[PDB]
């Protein structure tokens, strides 16, 4: 999902404060 | 480790680091 996707790439790679907030 | 501010988040990381990122004590 939208989540997930994100997350995939998070764990993967990172997520940077901006990509992470755009979440709330 | 510091602040989820551009770090790599698996799950349970993930959900803490939008919290975190977001506030902390948001939920």
């Amino acid at each position: 999902d939208v989540l997930a996707g994100l997350s995939s790439s998070c764990c993967k790679w990172g997520c940077s404060k901006s990509e992470i907030s755009s979440l709330c | 480790r510091a602040a989820p501010y551009g770090v790599r988040l698996c799950g349970r990381e993930f959900i803490r680091a939008v919290i975190f990122t977001c506030g902390g004590s948001r939920w």
